[PDB]
């Protein structure tokens, strides 16, 4: 879902 | 219940978020969820981290029922040196  | 030490590359830590407080990974429960581990990336690298795992903490921030940009902005404001406090499910 978000990408780090 | 893990420890990694991890150093932060071209493609950034190497994995991929869902989760916390409001945004629900699983229905009744805002912890982080690590969903997708990038190939040949930081983590996949070092190994440690799987998919399913909960994030408790990085390096001094808890991410503990936090807002899912509280967690990434933890994730994101850090230097190449990340610690990471990870619960393996079971």
């Amino acid at each position: 879902e978000t990408e780090v | 219940i893990m420890e990694i030490k991890l150093i932060k590359g071209p493609k950034g830590l190497g994995f991929s978020i869902a989760g916390g407080v409001g945004n629900q990974h699983i229905p009744g429960d805002n912890s982080i969820y690590v969903t997708k581990i990038i190939e040949g990336g930081a983590a996949h690298k070092d190994g440690k981290l799987q998919i399913g795992d909960k994030l408790l903490a990085v390096n001094n921030v808890c991410l503990e029922e936090v807002t899912h940009e509280e967690a990434v902005t933890a994730l994101k404001n850090t230097s190449d040196f990340v610690y990471l406090k990870v619960a393996k499910p079971t």
